[PDB]
RNA sequence: GUCAACUGUGAUUGAACAAGAGUUAGCCGCUCCUAAGGGAUAGCUGAAAAGUGUUUAAAGGGGUCCCCGUCUCAAAAGGGAAACAGGUUGAUAUUCCUGUGCCAAUAGUAUUAUGAGUUAGAUGGUAACAUAUAUAUAAAUGAACUCCUUUACAUAGGCUUUACACUCGGGGUGCGUUUUCUUUGCACUUUACCUUUAUAACAAACCUUGGAAUCAAUUUACUUGGAGAAGAGGUUCGUUGAACUCAAUUCAAAAAUUUGUUUUGUAGCAAUAGUAAUUCGUAAUUAUCCGAAGUGGUAAGGACUAUCCUUGAAAAAAGGAGGGAACGGCUUUGUGCUUUGCUACUCUUAAUACUUGUAUGAGCGUACCAACAACCGCAUCAGGUCUCCAAGGUUAACAGCCUCUGGUUAAAUAGAAAAAAGUAGGUAAGGGAAGUCGGCAAAAUAGAUCCGUAACUUCGGGAAAAGGAUUGGCUCUGAGGACAUUAAUGUUAACUCAGAACUGAAACGGACAAGGGGAAUCCGACUGUUUAAUUAAAACAUAGCAUUGUGAAAAGCCACAACUGGUAUUAAC
């Protein structure tokens, strides 16, 4: 066949060094060090991603158009919808529930 | 079909250590992977992930709990003298 | 190796400037030499 | 590089100042076919004419000023 | 290629040709997967076509 | 000879903690007004392991007393406390499990954790897993309280000490016995390097007192007395008795 | 160039000698951040030298008088702004050249143009959530103060998806064998970054509806459900990176601009660039560059499951939200504020002009060897020395054997002769351990399928026990799938199994690969580890058992001259 090394000065098979096999035009295979894969944004109550936000690390983050960063709704890309939903409900419910309790104790 | 006559969850280890302390073992690792029912839902699906710390699956939620088990007697002894008070 | 400070650069190239031989001119009017193989330079 | 579909943003990009060369080639392919490239600072974008006669017109109509290239 | 197209035909399968145990000569777990996969595949397409009951198809 | 096999591990070179993954430490909430004088309401909002000791580490947040805002802290955590639970500290805080309290306001025989050993020290006695404290008494004049450590020994403390109601969470811990060598290995890779113990009989005279012969004899008694010198303090340090237990 | 010496033989050679020459980066690194840690500041000790690192700190920054708050070094394999293709030289190239981009800066003031909002903060969507396509997706008020998140993580096991690699069949080119056979054997048939790449596809997650036991859905694996399942319709991330009629176009059927049918384009980048050919000058042309599929060797991902008295860094940096401080422009009486008169204003990219020190990209590395002669070992020393790439056949196989790409055909010598002896090997009639301290050495065995398998046992094992049989080549037979037509009828894929003939000097795991076994005793439970260059063991370690001190900073245990430390980010499990 044919046979690839590394062009970026450092050799070694860390996790941020991983390598793609790709043929150029030339009819050379080459190799290409492809990008770390990213973690997902997450919900600081229940830690689990929030749907539309992009996964993007903290270079493309800032690079990539602010729509993709966050929902027009609320704790937008910080708290997910189920919670939101729950803790609305806290905020009524609590409410109403003291003050029929300083109601009730006069 | 019936792979053991005994030994049962301790098997991975084998014809090696002693039979009275694989014995004391097999106890122990009984009670360590077993689903303790979860009292903030209702299903069965509490279990260890770390020494003293157990997942409901369900629940999403953390009960601090004994070394092999959910709950320990000292600990429900002391819970219940408590709660009389 | 591939890379070096600059300092170990510039001394390595001094000390290949100061292998070259005597000039051939002035004997009309050498004992100390750096060769490389078996002769390390060690700094 | 970016592909243009519509003949009027096209147009309107060949108007511009910073528009500096027009890229025009054409070949075969089994039949002849067009090829346009337009080179600003920022991008060359290209429009692909399927017909000669649609070609020819609007190589003609361009501002004649704007610099002419064929790869030949 | 001549070799292979007589393998294809079935010609040095034999007991001694062969040269690792049978596991290792094919996988079971991916012979076992590939059966299941086709009962399943035929059951979602009976199920689909509503050519039996669901309560016939969840037991078989 | 030479420096002896025990002095060589307290000098502070390689036998330092095994620092790297522990989680900071573990002490309760410093004493204020707020508690003092009440309660003060946190919330736990979770609980994390820890690579020291069997007991899990709770991670509870107050909101600040003075300033805007959450601020977290990292208690111990007592078995059967649960995320999502409010946890009281204070004065006036409600006997309930995991609590934190004055122990000058338990009722008798109640069962806890996290004594402070003198006021305000943020907890220093009973924080192994499994461990308990008993309280066994107050005073007719108040002011000092009787305590049980879980030892066997009893102590007497100030009253308004902190304590924590409940058992200390991961109980039982060495009932499970160590089938084999390497999980020994792993349990002293994230506390010291102390181990594995090598027996004093049979290392060479320079290094041990019990060293040489040729039987692996000790051959003189195994018990030093307690103003035996530095490098002299060897087998059984400073015994009452020797031989099998009976009361 | 070249041969004084060296290049252990020779030598016109050469890593020798001589003369010149060569290393080009906003993007590849260093450079920045913090980790194990180091060195200092405050103290305090100490004759000093030094030992300590917040232990009596008026100490570094952010807002505009308040709030944070040791400094500094420590990664060329952790974190980390941004770059690829082709070409090119005697010697460099992600660095030069050509093309294409990308990233980061990009001051003030005034003009212009770009779109927003207004007569001080847009809309849609039931929801999950979506929305700015301007040469450019620029622009969707927001202070203090807060709260998160990304950064950012173990191991094992399988499953699955894509990419590359390999293979097969067909068309096209060239070449080869071509006595005989050969619709043949072989080669070539190319496509990058970049375009939030456009879309499709798919594992999930989430939503609307729906209301589930004769439980259901459901994966290789088990998972999931009244805390809302199946079903039906959706929204999103992540993979992927032109899939899909995708886009453009055409005609037919539509709405005061859609669906159906056709034509194009290797989706732009892209053929002008590569490569194989073919001619003519002696640079120029022409022709080619594409229709189906399989194997699963690599690598990445996805969704997962399991394991732990082990739970698997940190920050720089970036992002999101809560909160609601602040808030037309112009003219003007009076002390940024108040009342009068007037309406195109506030944002925001990009360009331009002028001033302000000279108003765009700093410095450093980049040759070559990396051992076979460039390293270390006193040297051109059969030694030692870190990482990635991984072709065909045979095969469990990245083994061993042989082969293609690529490399070499040289080793501190050669020829001729051929004996003892040596050394690395073969092989031996008949016997079969009689040799020897000692079956040491050597040999026998061995691959697989199918059978058969004891004492004893902590019931797990012993166990491949022991002990048998079979195995080639050919020619067949049976078994095992996937699709799509309206049960039958069609198209169509692999390799593995099982059975039967015939055939031969009874041979066939043919080479290579590859267990000697049993009956007992002694010691050591085990896996583990050790005397580097004489001892690998019965030594040592180990889990378990057993013992002891110690309730705490006036303690235990231990370090230090001293102050001070360590165990201790600890606390009788």
């Amino acid at each position: 066949a044919q046979r690839v090394h590394y062009r970026r000065h450092n050799h070694y098979n860390t996790k941020s060094n991983k390598v793609r096999p790709v043929r150029t035009p030339g009819g050379k295979l080459t190799i290409h060090v492809v990008k770390k894969k990213a973690g997902k944004p997450k919900c600081a109550d229940c830690k689990t991603a929030i749907q539309g936000v992009k996964a993007l690390r903290p270079a493309d983050n800032y690079r990539a158009r602010r729509k993709n960063r966050t929902v027009a709704r609320a704790y937008g890309g910080s708290i997910c919808a189920r919670c939101i939903r729950e803790r609305i409900m806290r905020a009524f419910l609590f409410e109403e529930q003291k003050c029929v309790r300083q109601v009730l104790k006069e | 079909s019936r792979r053991t006559k005994k030994v049962g969850l301790t098997g991975k280890y084998g014809t090696r250590y002693g039979s009275s302390l694989r014995k004391q073992i097999k106890k122990i690792e009984l009670m360590q992977h077993a689903k303790y029912l979860c009292t903030f839902c209702g299903k069965t699906a509490t279990k260890r992930t770390c020494v003293g710390i157990w997942k409901c699956k369900k629940c999403k939620r953390k009960v601090c709990g004994g070394a092999w088990s959910l709950t320990t007697p000292a600990a429900v002894a002391a819970k219940s003298t408590i709660i009389r008070l | 190796g591939s890379i070096k400070r600059f300092r170990l650069k510039q001394r390595l190239g001094k000390c290949r400037r100061q292998n070259r031989p005597v000039p051939h001119w002035y004997r009309l009017k050498n004992t100390k030499r750096r060769h490389w193989r078996r002769t390390k330079l060690g700094l | 590089p970016k592909q243009i579909t519509d003949i009027r943003k096209f147009l309107k990009i060949s108007r511009k100042p910073d528009t500096t060369a027009v890229i025009i080639m054409k070949k075969k392919s089994k039949t002849v076919i067009t090829k346009l490239k337009l080179r600003t600072k920022k991008y060359l974008y290209t429009m692909v004419f399927a017909d000669r006669k649609k070609a020819e017109r609007i190589e003609n109509s361009l501002l004649p000023s704007l610099k002419r290239i064929y790869y030949p | 290629r001549l070799y292979k197209l007589a393998k294809r035909k079935g010609r040095h399968m034999g007991i001694g040709k062969r040269k690792g145990t049978k596991n290792a000569r094919t996988n079971q777990k991916t012979l076992w997967i590939k059966r299941q996969r086709v009962l399943r595949r035929l059951l979602k397409r009976l199920r689909d076509s509503k050519k039996v009951d669901r309560h016939l198809y969840h037991s078989f | 000879g030479r420096v002896i096999r025990g002095q060589r591990k307290g000098r502070g070179s390689i036998f330092k903690s095994h620092n790297h993954h522990r989680k900071g430490a573990a002490k309760l909430r410093h004493l204020d007004y707020c508690e003092k004088k009440g309660y003060i309401k946190g919330l736990v909002k979770d609980i994390i392991h820890d690579p020291g000791r069997g007991a899990p580490l709770a991670k509870v947040i107050f909101k600040r007393t003075e300033k805007y805002g959450k601020k977290e802290e990292l208690i111990i955590a007592s078995e059967g406390m649960f995320t999502g639970q409010y946890i009281s500290c204070g004065t006036k805080a409600p006997l309930s499990v995991g609590n934190i309290l004055p122990i000058g306001k338990m009722p008798e025989g109640t069962l806890i954790c996290n004594l402070e050993h003198r006021t305000g020290n943020r907890g220093t006695l009973v924080k192994a897993s499994g461990c308990y404290a008993t309280v066994v008494g107050q005073s007719e004049d108040g002011k000092k309280t009787k305590v049980r450590l879980p030892s066997g020994a009893k102590k007497t403390i100030d009253a308004k000490a902190r304590a924590m109601v409940g058992v200390v969470g991961a109980g039982g811990r060495i009932d499970k016995p160590i089938l084999k060598a390497g999980v020994a290995h792993h349990k002293y890779r994230v506390k010291r390097n102390c181990w594995p113990k090598v027996r004093g009989v049979a290392m060479n005279p320079v290094e041990h007192p019990h060293g040489g012969g040729n039987h692996q004899h000790i051959g003189h008694p195994s018990t030093v007395s307690r103003s035996a010198p530095a490098g002299q303090k060897v087998g059984l340090i400073a015994a009452r008795r020797t031989g099998l237990l009976r009361g």
